[PDB]
């Protein structure tokens, strides 16, 4: 019984954590009612990690959904899922952000956040051993991006020794064609580089490449998109919410993974890649499993890999397999591959395996790296603030809300660090 | 941290009002030089007129002097 607590917020935000709750309930054998009608003992052994428990056995997600608008919020509320959500969980505005950092921080996010909060409190003080919190935002936009970090820094005041863990959606122009996502972006990643002890970098580039190029879809959609990042999220919370030796916890995990504390940025990976329905029905050999959830291709944030060294690496295998194959497989791309494992942090690569396969497949892998190639991602954010902060482009949208460019130029500056201190370690030697 | 997004939403706030003082002097400055100078244009006007009257009964003075010679 070590509870997380998960928090949604602003319109990705919802979206993905919407989909995640459907996903993992329909793991766990939870309906849309609340109601478990699952199979296996499996299912519900660890259930109190992310659902609380209420008289008729019903099941209740630990899950507070927030925004500055209600739109998204209304649509939840009337998806599939949308009763399972305790309804005073919902804590919404009225104003929306504006696609504006400074609104979700600062101005608009600050009249709403203590509201939220409250619900935190009372999630929390249910809990019989609370772990920590998780995430999901958008840093694109402005209330994940921006009423998202702050509420990541008034949780840290109140629960500081508690663990921070959020998915964090990154803007790519391929997907968004709003001019000041780097931006808000950068604002973001400042403050998630100092107050989270784990995020998994879901680039929306990435997941646009993957579904037109891979997938063959023609004209990508949101739910295309969030298709993979449900699949992605389900994968890695599988040792957190299944019976397990590895990563079993939120700490745990942190301590497997986070060498420095500001190089705690993961790439994500999974296999096999599917778009919604395709229904596929050849499961992959566990071989088949282990190429290609290491492939580039395969990775949920547009970096690649070969430009970098694995600092740590953590890998789940779902399914009715052979754990001699696992072994033996993970052990062949390492054995392959030495050179993009760091040498001076030995036994880097950590493998799970869990019975229990996602809804549609027989077998399936996910993968997270802490690799130092991660540092190409916040290059193309850098990049794109650069081209409009050196004219000050669209600033006046911020230092209408209290800002000033000095801020930035701090976000800016912390997000090159960040960069310098990957490169450094990408080539350091033993 | 929290002192500082205090600060921020408060010089938010103070630009805000500062702007709207602002407008709101300027525009009084406006109206009341343009309220003076059109009156003062009038003025001027209905001036030259009176000056006129006045010159009308020096003519029927002058008249009236020469009248009885
Ligand atoms: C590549 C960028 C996104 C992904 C696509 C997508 C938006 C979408 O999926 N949208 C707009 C909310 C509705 C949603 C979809 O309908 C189209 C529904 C079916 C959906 O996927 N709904 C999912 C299941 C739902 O969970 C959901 C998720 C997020 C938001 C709302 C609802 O429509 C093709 N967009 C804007 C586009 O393709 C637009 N094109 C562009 O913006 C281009 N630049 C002009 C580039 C960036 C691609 C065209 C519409 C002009
Ligand atoms: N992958 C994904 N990206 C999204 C979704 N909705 C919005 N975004 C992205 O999120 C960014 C805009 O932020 P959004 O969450 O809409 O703004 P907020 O409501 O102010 O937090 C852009 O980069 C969008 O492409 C979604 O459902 N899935
Ligand atoms: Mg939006």
């Amino acid at each position: 019984m070590r509870e997380i607590v998960h928090i949604q917020a602003g319109q990705c935000g919802n979206q993905i954590g919407a989909k995640f709750w459907e996903v993992i309930s329909d793991e766990h054998g939870i309906d849309p009612t609340g109601s478990y009608h699952g199979d296996s003992d499996l299912q519900l052994e660890r259930i109190n990690v992310y659902y609380n428990e209420a008289t008729g056995n019903k099941y209740v997600p630990r899950a507070i959904l927030v925004d500055l608008e209600p739109g998204t919020m209304d649509s939840v509320r009337s998806g599939p899922f949308g009763q399972i959500f305790r309804p005073d969980n919902f804590v919404f505005g009225q104003s929306g952000a504006g696609n504006n950092w400074a609104k979700g921080h600062y101005t608009e996010g600050a009249e709403l956040v203590d509201s939220v909060l409250d619900v935190v409190r009372k999630e929390s003080e249910s809990c019989d051993c609370l772990q920590g919190f998780q995430l999901t935002h958008s840093l694109g936009g402005g209330t994940g991006s921006g009423m998202g970090t702050l509420l990541i820094s008034k949780i840290r005041e109140e629960y500081p020794d508690r663990i921070m863990n959020t998915f964090s959606v990154m803007p790519s122009p391929k997907v968004s064609d709003t001019v000041v996502e780097p931006y808000n972006a950068t604002l973001s990643v400042h403050q998630l580089v100092e107050n989270t002890d784990e995020t998994y970098c879901i680039d929306n580039e990435a997941l646009y490449d993957i579904c037109f190029r891979t997938l063959k879809l023609t004209t990508p959609t949101y739910g295309d998109l969030n298709h993979l990042v449900s699949a992605t999220m389900s994968g890695v919370t599988t040792c957190l919410r299944f019976p397990g030796q590895l990563n079993a916890d939120l700490r745990k995990l942190a301590v497997n993974m986070v060498p420095f504390p500001r190089l705690h940025f993961f790439m994500p990976g999974f296999a096999p890649l599917t778009s919604r329905g395709s229904q596929q029905y050849r499961a992959l050999t566990v071989p088949e499993l282990t190429q290609q959830m290491f492939d580039s291709k395969n990775m949920m944030a547009a970096c690649d890999p070969r430009h970098g060294r694995y600092l740590t690496v953590a890998a789940i295998f779902r399914g009715r397999m052979s754990m001699k194959e696992v072994d033996e497989q993970m052990l062949n791309v390492q054995n392959k591959n030495s050179s993009y494992f760091v040498e001076w942090i030995p036994n880097n690569v950590k493998t799970a395996v869990c019975d229990i396969p996602p809804r549609g497949l027989k077998m399936s892998a996910t993968f997270i790296g802490n690799s130092t190639a991660i540092q190409e991602l916040f290059k193309r954010i850098s990049e794109q603030f650069t081209a409009m902060f050196r004219r000050k482009a669209f600033l006046h949208w911020y230092t209408g809300e209290g800002m000033d460019e000095m801020e930035f130029t701090e976000a800016e500056s912390n997000m090159n660090d960040l960069v310098s201190e990957y490169q450094q370690y990408q080539d350091a030697t033993a | 941290k929290r002192e500082h997004e205090r600060e921020v939403i408060q010089k938010a706030i103070e630009e805000n009002n500062n702007f709207i003082k602002m407008a709101k002097e300027k525009l009084a400055q406006k109206m009341e030089s343009n309220k003076e100078n059109r009156e003062a244009h009038l003025a001027a006007m209905l001036e030259r007129l009176q000056e006129k009257d006045k010159h009308a009964e020096e003519v029927r003075k002058n008249k009236e002097l020469k009248e009885e010679a």
